[PDB]
């Protein structure tokens, strides 16, 4: 059985080949331990504070609200070590794997950032670490690939199937379930076979946990909403998980809708997909009328996980939080504001979360109401990606 | 169901092992598919597991996920891999036929409908590949309801509670992945027939497997192999299928 | 006269033309006010928490150190909003601009990175910015120029003399001439004219006074030494300002050495130049025989200042600061160390200061020694150029 | 500084004003200088206000930045300028000749290793365009010490402690850049004679300065444009000068 419900309602489970189940049963194991240990939770509070530059800051931006009645605060994800909110599970992860005696790190990544921290992590705590990444998604991740490389991983290419994300998923537990009494799969998102989703919940609420702290010495109330991307669901169960139990504190998650959803080329399958068993969870995908499990399309690289974390899915059937879409020329508008009334530029990922609180401000510019974006990884990355398209359209 | 029973009654009165090739249905195309099936079943072919093309096989090694990009370069569908499963079955009345299925293919259009689909074609048996016995429930029951056989795998890291839960929850045969301690377990437990999987490519390890306890073997990725290698020659292909299949059935004998 | 002393010994001074005086006179007393200011020092302070994410954490590295007696902590710099330390002052130099009374911002870059510095400052408080670059710099620097202009400056290249920094310094303050009633001239480094080399001191002296209250609290005493590199000299006096009364404390700044220093194609003026008079001070810089000022050559980009802060050339005169060279190779194997060791990529600009803790420790690897390095800025800036030059080596 | 003392003198006795015009010595090479020089003085220069090439001249607009470039593009240095200056002595012994120069080749082997070098050749003044007068006193020093007038600007921004300074400290002329009032304190201050500097570039602006009350103009970069617009031919840019400077020089009687 297990120790926990590896369910969050219907969603959820351990839909994985009999021969990975005591990998995923010493995981969890290990990490009901690891939960009550103070030490492993002071060791994982020093590599987030003295490493990685927790706690993050809670940045106001008035000049983005001006003549409104909303007050915005970003949640400075983008100021973590490695410029994401990836590397505080990593780091969370990788002292799992050596609390289990494990030498040998395995991840899967897309647009390289959980690939970047997961070598960055590997190369501080001593564990030989290989990427898996989808060949396609290496052809266009070069800089990426190699700040893995320097850092001393081995990446490697995976040209099977699409040749994206969900093909290095695949590869990456094809190895672990011949590797697992070695190696452990570093996991990138909050999603895949209990008990991923509640591991990776549970190494970044620091996020949401952090908000609330500083919002109330700021603002002295809560929220009225928290706003964040969801690609596979990490950097927002991140920010909400600490606030589910707080009712009035509304949750938004934003999927990418790519071209528009009417399109069909998008990324937001929790609200336009349909349920299905896939990455060792039952959960919403991308996929076919006959089952075939297909891409998520965003202008950002990193909202491509073809489906979405369980507690999501659970999160929104039992209403607790909303869950939207934003195109890409609303992403890549939120992008362009933040970056000349705040100075800051956003990852692509993170413009979906703050096009949507953009939305929220301009359609009723004399509600009053008090919103933080998580502003999950800065944008330096994706300056390229805008500079084509803003010199394609003039 | 019922053809496994029936099968592995006759090979025991025979003192034979069961030898259960593999193969990738509508791979490189369905008609060479039909006829490579044909084949391996006029070589001596005990019983059949039959590969349905999924995008992500995440269980799978290379050979057979280069298998299910030729049968998706051809255009198969789960739709047209039942076509050929009746077709294969109005053809071949009693061989047994199962199939090796990723759970979203079954869960897709509902469980139970997969099952009344695989009942009405006539397949005798289903292995998820991605579905532990953990998870198992609502697959092996509409397996029953509809006299489909559930098959499940006995991984080398098997313990105790799982050797009891395979042998109670699985029927038709157990395919398994200390290998005459195993073997000496599931039929303490009354398990379903055990069939040796895996690394089974050579007449002498058909030989050991029986010769362990085991039911008969079977060859999950070798005839997709020589498949693979003759890609250019159809009449090749056939020919070394033929000629690999009256070896390994040989050595069961 | 002036409120404070302009020189430091001989170095240091006025010598701007005569127009230009009122312009320098104004900001010190704009200056010498704010700092008794406690609502201008609170404005401050809550821009480098709120918005640049102050302190920056002190790491210590313990893999690099292994099997010696050197312990070696790094002075996260690079984990600050923007990725170096040039923002810290840029926040307090708006701020004074917004004082006495100016809209518009004039700012002089060479690698890019105080050009993108200003270009957030001025888009966070509603400055209007234009910045100089030398064209030479602008080509090789395209995704810079692209964040400042994507931030709302405007960037001008300067194709006069060498169309590089020195190039851009001419023409800011040709432009300042002209214009210092409604605009400020924000310099980028510890140089110029009085009282630019105050102002940036204090403006960045936030970075020794954290690391020793964080080198007290982990190690209860204060460091053998701090290391910096050098380029004009700000990130170097805003390490060790807080320490030069502190006796014990040894204070080392690291000057390129280039390709060596006998090839002559170095940036080491302080110790292998001659003290000239340019850009509004007399110090110590690279110029011919006859006295034509030029260039500064290293493998990174943003140790091109021609000069040196007047400072510095005090401190090393009468020895309480000592100053050393580190070449490209050297720099390049300290930045693939630290990128394999530690899960850090430094900028290679602050890859000198820790090449030479390297050397430190190295040379003598039983000598017991506690030393901090400033980690001035991250490197992934730096990638491509690094990748090059693996590349043409194998 | 004596010969300015016997211009000025000269020039009170016609009732006229100076007409003194800037160029770079050595642009666009050392034989064309030369010759431009000539021209100008034949024309009617009273006086010459010369540029050393530097590679920085952080006080320079453009025009006078290119001509820096042209310059250094023919070869010159400030040792090549000196032999320049010697000759240029040699054939004119009575105008007076003013250097514009930058701190730091003064600064470069010694300040008063500079100006006796500067008294050797025969210059009577220097301006260092950014030294101001408080930083001045090693500078003016030096430049008394050699029987060198300094020069110093009087900024369109001063107040009466610099118009003080300016008056005390400078020798020769005072380099002007309410134009009637600054005059006047400076004819009270009893500062060195006032030229109008900056913006000089047409006849009727050298007789308005007169009329001001000051003792005369400079042209500050119109003959430099002259220079730069004739390049391809060096016959035509002699004649337009001399063109130039003769209009000049006539408005100021
Ligand atoms: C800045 C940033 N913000 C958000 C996300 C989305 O992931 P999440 O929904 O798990 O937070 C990503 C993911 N990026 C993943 C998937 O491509 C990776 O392997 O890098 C991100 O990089
Ligand atoms: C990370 C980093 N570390 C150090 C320095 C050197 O400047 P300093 O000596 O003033 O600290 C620079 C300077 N860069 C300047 C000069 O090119 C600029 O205009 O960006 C830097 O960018
Ligand atoms: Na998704
Ligand atoms: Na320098």
């Amino acid at each position: 059985t297990t120790l926990l419900n590896p369910y969050f309602g219907e969603f959820g489970g351990m839909y994985v080949p009999q021969i990975l189940m005591p990998a995923l049963n010493q995981l969890e194991e290990a990490f009901v331990s690891a939960q009550k240990d103070p030490e492993f939770q002071a060791q994982f509070a020093d590599l987030l504070k003295n490493y990685a530059g927790r706690p993050t800051a809670l940045t106001k931006c008035q000049n983005i609200t001006a003549g409104t009645r909303t007050t915005l605060y970003l949640k400075r994800e983008d100021l973590l070590h490695g410029g994401a909110h990836k590397t505080n599970q990593v780091l969370g992860q990788a002292l799992l794997a050596k609390r289990m005696g494990k030498s040998e790190i395995i991840a899967e990544t897309g647009a390289g950032q959980h690939g970047v921290a997961s070598a960055l992590a590997s190369a501080l705590l001593g564990l030989k670490c290989r990427i898996y990444m989808g060949a396609k998604d290496v052809e266009r991740q070069s800089p990426n690939v190699f700040r893995m490389r320097l850092m001393g991983a081995e990446v490697i290419p995976v040209h099977s199937g699409s040749a994206t994300l969900k093909d290095a998923c695949n590869e990456a537990l094809r190895d672990w379930s011949g590797s697992y009494e070695t190696a452990h799969y570093m996991l990138g998102t909050a999603a895949g076979p209990h008990p991923y989703p509640t591991i990776v919940r549970e190494f970044q609420r620091m996020i949401g946990e952090e908000t609330k702290a500083q919002i109330l010495d700021k603002e002295g109330r809560l929220p009225d909403a928290v706003i964040a991307c969801v690609g596979g669901g990490s950097n927002a169960i991140g920010m909400f998980a600490d606030f589910i139990n707080d009712t009035s504190v509304g949750l938004i998650g934003v999927e990418p809708g790519g071209h528009g959803i009417e399109t069909g080329e998008h990324g937001a399958p929790l609200k336009h997909g349909r349920v299905g068993i896939y990455f060792g969870m039952k959960a919403p995908m991308m996929q076919t009328a006959d089952g075939q499990i297909e891409e998520s399309y965003s202008i950002s690289a990193g909202l491509d996980f073809p489906s979405v974390g369980p507690q999501h899915a659970y999160l929104n059937s039992i209403g607790r939080a909303d869950y939207v879409s934003i195109t890409d020329d609303e992403a890549l508008e939120a992008f362009k504001t933040l970056c000349r009334h705040e100075g800051i530029i956003p990852a692509l990922e993170s413009s979906h979360a703050l096009a949507h609180a953009l939305k929220m401000m301009r359609e009723q510019p004399e509600k009053e109401q008090l919103l933080v974006v998580n502003l999950s990884g800065r944008g330096d990355k994706d300056i390229f990606t805008v500079h084509d398209i803003l010199k394609a359209r003039g | 169901m019922e053809r496994y029973e029936n099968l592995f009654a006759q090979l025991n009165d025979r003192r034979e092992g069961a030898f259960v090739p593999f193969v990738t249905l509508g791979d490189p195309g369905i008609e060479q598919s039909l006829k490579i099936i044909d084949t391996l079943i006029d070589a001596g072919a005990d019983a059949l597991e039959l590969g349905v093309p999924f995008s992500d096989p995440l269980a799978d090694g290379p050979t057979i996920q280069n298998a299910n990009l030729r049968a998706f370069a051809a255009g198969v569908t789960p739709a047209q891999c039942f076509e050929m499963l009746a077709l294969i079955r109005e053809k071949h009345p009693t061989i047994p036929i199962g199939l090796l299925m990723y759970a979203n293919l079954v869960f897709n259009n509902g469980i139970d409908a997969f099952y009344a689909r695989c009942e009405q074609v006539g397949v005798d048996s289903v292995l998820v590949a991605d579905v532990p016995v953990e998870e198992s429930a609502p697959f092996r029951q509409a397996a029953l309801r509809h006299n489909i056989a559930p098959i499940f795998i006995c991984p080398p890291n098997a313990d105790d509670d799982l050797l009891r839960q395979v042998a109670s929850y699985g029927r038709g045969y157990t395919y398994l992945l200390p290998l005459h301690h195993l073997i000496e377990k599931l039929k303490e437990y009354h398990a379903a027939p055990a069939l040796q999987g895996f690394g089974i490519s050579s007449p002498e390890q058909v030989s050991a497997a029986v010769r362990a306890g085991a039911a008969g073997a079977i060859s999950g990725s070798a005839i997709v192999k020589i498949i693979e290698k003759n890609l250019a020659s159809p009449k090749q292909m056939l020919a070394e299928l033929r000629s690999f299949v009256s070896a390994m059935k040989a050595a069961s004998r």
